[PDB]
């Protein structure tokens, strides 16, 4: 009767290969940056999901590269 | 992803393919134990190392909660790590030569 | 709208209406997560234009009426308040009233071709007619009159609109 | 083929510590014991190219593998370990710490005499070969004295080391046959380097802040 | 506690910071007017000033009274109050002597090059162990060029140039496929990509690089452009930007040191660096414990993600049992698969012996029982079986393709011929064992020997690890004995279950009655049991 166990699909069958495309990219997740709480560190730590619905952007508002690697120094003192 | 991170090194399962017999007799492969099984499923949790020298068939190892497996042809020497939780899926006749080794050789 | 998308491209617009910004909201109005009333640019309708064409209407249906002329574009806003009468709540004929209102205003007002404000003030009439035509079971049974549509236009919009 | 292929000669000469550690003994420890380690580390890195392109501090942690060390962990750890040791000793002697390190020792271990007592106790309490370390814990922001196994270094627990001693016998057998407490006392009295420890603590202060913030009045 | 102590605590743990909070005039008047009272005359000077500043002409006259431009007032609105720190100075320790060394991890996974060139390139790693005396450096300064030896480095460059021209399009396609929106730290694409940018393999931890600050995030940190396709990240948390913002500004040319390089697929910021020229190591108190990662849709197993990123394992409940103080395992997985086919072969042989008409006319070597056998439909479960009680049932479609009836036929035809003559001899014959049972016993024996060898190795492994100071159990998995908590506990003492109150030992449901009924029906009599022993003891007494 239990059918929710999709993970029990034999990898040798074509159904396992078809499930990769049948199951689209999961978007049920809140899709945001996980922002931890420093104040809630002592108690049960909670999480704030910052996403596009909480942040906005203000449009108008109106050489370079590696030099080298330091060599070891003889006079470590 | 174009995976350049295989499960043989993600999980520390060192596999030597097409091993030469001189190193085998140097380790002591023929003077080991035996294990035979057909088509079965063996959930096993490791407590020590295990040098498996497969002899006859094929074994597909599936770690816990994973959907990708690693395949071992009949000519490989596999070293299963400690604290490994997997599900060995067998399909046909299988024989091996194992020797559990503690910390050190 | 569905016909225009089916003619131009269906999957393209279906993917555009599901852009899903992940880091920030660029337009500063996508944070509210409202419906997508996409105004098609005049370059997207270019493969459908010709010399003899005078006006075009996208007609989302009692909500938005995108009008395209060879000199200007625009959009009018609607109401869609069919939930005020749940027991009748029949929208069998709604585009017919809009087309009738557009034809009436075109036959009466000749300035709708070379003016943008007049065009909006006249399309609000068709919008009001289509809104009234959804509160009666049956298309021929619930077609409104001119006085009722003008009353709805004066009661919904602000005096500066009409 | 080989990275880290260098004995990394100590800052001082092999005869700089002659009154306390004979020039022969140093020659053996550095010349033979250490050199060998490097050679084997190069031979092991030639085989595995994935672990070749990794820094020392990262190679040690990736070869420790959280309790189940890879076959090349012991060797690389030793090479690093030895390097730290040579530099953890200076020509002349070490009398007392300086401005910052002495204050931190007084704050953590109470006093410098208690610190020396605990260091000697931890050095003599170790059994077998191993190393003793004076490290700086990140999450705790304090100095601690940890004793480890044969080749394990405090880099496996994300702790910055400052001073280390080799308790492996190879180090002391030639001049101090079996008086290991003597060897410790000599290393703590006339062979400890506090300038190097202070410099390493200054370097570590870029990763762990030892101080109090400036709180505005608002 | 005291106000000062409280503010200190907040700064240390919660992260309070007295920000500017730029306000409107209408609000400034509200904040500076509600302090006096209500419908009362405004006596404070700042309240009267805020009341007068509610008129636009008053503000446009006051801005001209002090002689400030229209933009000057708007710039002065967004001004940082409080004590401003002193301008920091750059005190260089000593000469900087460097040397261009190719990265140790230059060849990516999947790119094959000639071995001799890679050997000559890697040869330079040996020369890095030599020491240089910094003080005498000035003495050996040579201004004449065209004498420097950089063949190795040049060789690296040659290889690099090839690799970028080989894989630029592939990297750009992957960036467009896996990354949707651009963010500081991702691959520069589209109009932001100019030819000549150093790609990610070029860099390596330990290199000092000069760049400019192009982004400043409150929660993440600063972002420095080092002239490459991927930006650099300096971790600065939320609360430190109250003092660091006076020393780090967008567009400032800074000198940084790369300390780690990571994979851009998993990690958000592949290059993390520290500041050298604007040394601010005395103002960073909050730090990142683990590098940020991407929780994508492809990774479904959390263990693979944990092993790829390098974080601790997922904690589990702490088992009270010991791995050494527990019995062995003596059950082989093939036992069931061999038992079922053995019973099937026995039943088929019995059915063929019962009805010889069906067995006649067909060769016993090959018997085609069913030609519609399917491996996919071999497992059939039907819960409709209610012959004795409502319970589920399963059906197994055994295939006769692998049934070894060859030896079974001979064994049965040899055993029945002897049991019949034993019955005729006035004796009862009980067959001790069969070949299939012997094979199952051999499988059980080899599995038991495997388990015995495993525990024999474990008994030595525990000892040595304990002796040398190594963890016996994986650190980070069984750390919490019962920190995970508040679960209903069956036990009464936790109070998650009832305990007698005023002698309330009564228990809801838990009817022993239903059980009593099945016992009572069969054996109602409350007689005293005479013989009582286990089934194994019964077999022992029977065989004895
Ligand atoms: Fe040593």
């Amino acid at each position: 009767d239990n059918g929710s166990d999709c993970t029990n699909i034999n990898p040798f069958s074509s159904i396992y290969s078809y499930s990769k495309a049948k199951i689209q990219q999961s978007i049920n997740q809140p899709q945001g940056t996980i922002h931890t709480l420093l104040n809630r560190n002592k108690e049960c730590q909670s999480l704030i999901i910052l996403s596009a619905a909480n942040c906005s952007r203000m449009g108008p508002f109106k050489s370079l590269g590696p030099l080298g690697t330091s060599l070891p120094i003889e006079n470590f003192y | 992803m174009r995976t350049e991170k295989p499960l043989e090194e993600l999980y520390n399962v060192r596999v030597e393919r097409n091993v030469t017999k001189d190193r085998l007799m140097e380790l002591g492969v023929p003077r080991w134990s035996m294990w035979k099984t057909g088509k079965c499923k063996l959930p096993w949790d490791w407590h020590v190392d295990q040098l498996v020298y497969i002899e006859e068939g094929e074994v597909r190892v599936v770690p816990e909660g994973s959907q990708r497996f690693m395949q071992f042809v009949a000519g490989d020497l596999v070293r299963y790590p400690k604290w490994f939780e997997a599900d060995l899926y067998f399909n046909d006749f299988y024989q091996e030569r194992y020797s559990f080794r503690a910390y050190g050789d | 709208r569905q016909e225009l998308e089916f003619l131009l491209d269906e999957e393209h617009y279906e993917r555009k209406r599901n852009y899903r910004p992940q880091y920030f909201a660029e337009n500063f109005e996508q944070t509210k997560q409202r419906r997508d009333y996409y105004h098609y640019t005049p370059a997207e309708i270019a493969p459908l234009w010709h010399d003899g064409l005078k006006l075009l209407f996208v007609t989302d249906g009692t909500l938005r009426l995108h009008y395209y002329s060879p000199s200007f574009d625009g959009v009018v806003v609607g109401t869609e308040d069919v939930l005020i009468t749940p027991f009748t709540c029949d929208r069998t004929g709604s585009g017919d009233a809009v087309v009738a209102g557009i034809m009436r205003k075109l036959t009466t007002q000749p300035e709708m071709y070379h003016d943008q404000d007049v065009l909006e003030r006249q399309l609000r009439f068709a919008i009001a007619a289509g809104i009234i035509s959804q509160w009666t079971i049956g298309a021929v049974r619930g077609f409104p009159t001119e006085s009722a549509t003008q009353n709805l236009k004066e009661q919904v919009y602000v005096p500066s609109m009409w | 083929v080989f990275a880290y292929y260098g004995l990394k000669t100590p800052p001082y000469k092999l005869d700089a510590l002659e009154p306390y550690m004979s020039q022969k003994m140093l020659e053996v420890h550095w010349g033979e014991h250490h050199r060998s380690y490097v050679e084997a580390l190069n031979k092991q890195l030639e085989k595995n190219d994935i672990l070749y392109g990794c820094t020392m501090e990262e190679l040690i942690k990736v070869t420790y593998n959280n309790g189940n060390p890879l076959p090349e962990f012991s060797d690389a750890a030793q090479v690093w370990n030895h390097d730290f040791f040579w530099e953890s000793m200076q020509p002349g002697g070490g009398d007392m710490p300086k401005l910052g390190l002495l204050q931190q020792i007084e704050k953590d271990f109470g006093s410098f005499t208690n610190f020396r007592e605990k260091f000697t106790e931890a050095a003599l309490a170790l059994f077998g070969s191993g190393w003793i370390w004076l490290v700086l814990k990140r999450e705790e922001k304090r100095l601690a004295i940890v004793k480890t196994s044969n080749a394990v270094n405090p880099l496996v627990w994300n702790d910055i080391p400052l001073i280390g001693l080799d308790l492996w016998e190879h180090a002391y057998y030639l001049d101090y046959k079996n008086d290991k407490a003597k060897y410790v006392n000599v290393f703590m009295n006339h062979l400890v380097s506090w300038d190097a420890a202070l410099g390493r603590m200054a370097r570590a202060q870029a990763f762990v802040n030892l101080g109090e913030p400036k709180i505005p009045v608002a | 506690e005291s106000e000062e102590e409280a503010r200190r605590k907040n700064w240390v743990d919660r992260g309070w910071a007295p920000w500017e909070e730029i306000l409107s005039p209408e609000a400034n008047f509200a904040r500076k007017s509600l302090n006096e009272g209500e419908e009362v005359a405004l006596q404070s000077p700042e309240a009267i000033e805020a009341f007068k500043m509610l008129s636009p002409n008053y503000r446009k006259k006051k801005i001209s009274d002090m002689g400030i431009t229209e933009d000057e007032y708007y710039a002065k609105q967004f001004e940082i109050k409080g004590e401003i720190p002193e301008p920091l100075s750059t005190m260089w320790a000593g000469p900087l002597v460097v040397r261009h060394v190719p990265p140790r991890d230059w060849p990516p996974r999947g790119w094959e090059v000639d071995k001799k060139e890679l050997e000559f390139i890697r040869e330079t790693h040996k020369l890095q162990s030599v020491r240089v005396d910094y003080d005498k450096v000035e003495e050996m300064v040579k201004m004449e060029t065209d004498d420097m030896g950089l063949d190795r480095y040049k060789m690296f460059l040659k290889q690099y140039n090839e690799w970028v021209a080989a894989n630029k399009d592939r990297l750009e396609k992957e960036s467009y496929k896996y990354d949707q929106d651009y963010y500081p730290g991702r691959r520069k694409r589209g109009k932001d990509y100019q030819d000549g940018m150093y790609e990610l393999p070029f860099y390596y931890p330990g290199q000092i690089c000069a760049g400019k600050v192009t982004a400043i995030h409150l929660y993440q940190g600063a972002f420095v452009d080092i002239g490459g396709v991927h930006d650099g990240w300096v971790p600065i948390k939320r609360n430190d930007w109250y003092w660091i913002r006076h020393h780090i500004k967008v567009g400032m040319h800074v000198i940084v040191e790369i300390l780690a390089k990571r994979d851009p697929y998993r990690f958000r910021f592949p290059i993390e660096m520290r500041f050298i020229d604007p040394n601010i190591d005395h103002l960073i108190f909050n730090r990142f414990d683990f590098a940020p990662i991407f929780h994508r849709d492809e990774d479904t197993n959390l263990d693979e993600l944990r092993r790829d990123c390098g974080r601790q394992p997922l904690p589990r409940k702490d088992p009270g049992v010991k791995v050494e103080e527990e019995p062995l395992l003596s059950n082989h997985p093939y036992v069931d698969k061999l038992w079922q086919i053995h019973n099937a072969e026995q039943m088929i042989l019995d059915d063929m012996e019962a009805n010889p008409v069906k067995y006649k006319g067909k060769n016993l070597t090959e018997l085609t029982d069913d030609e519609d056998f399917d491996e996919e439909n071999r497992i059939e479960y039907s819960k409709a079986y209610y012959k004795k009680a409502l319970l589920p049932k399963m059906i197994t479609k055994v295939s006769v393709k692998e049934l070894d009836l060859e030896a079974a036929f001979a064994e049965r035809q040899h055993h029945n011929k002897l049991r019949m003559e034993a019955q005729e001899r006035g004796e009862v014959y009980k067959i001790p064992k069969l070949r299939r049972n012997i094979e199952m016993d051999e499988y059980d024996f080899i599995h038991w020997r495997r388990s015995l060898e495993e525990r024999e190795a474990m008994l030595r492994d525990i000892s040595c690890r304990r002796a040398l100071g190594l963890p016996l159990e994986e650190p980070g998995r069984y750390v919490d004995p019962s920190a995970f908590g508040k679960d209903q506990y069956d036990p009464d003492s936790p109070l998650y279950r009832y305990d007698y109150w005023g002698e309330p030992k009564n228990s809801e449901k838990s009817k022993q009655e239903r059980m009593t009924d099945v016992h009572n029906k069969s054996i109602v009599g409350k007689g005293t049991v005479w013989y009582e022993m286990a089934y194994e003891d019964a077999v022992k007494e029977r065989m004895q």
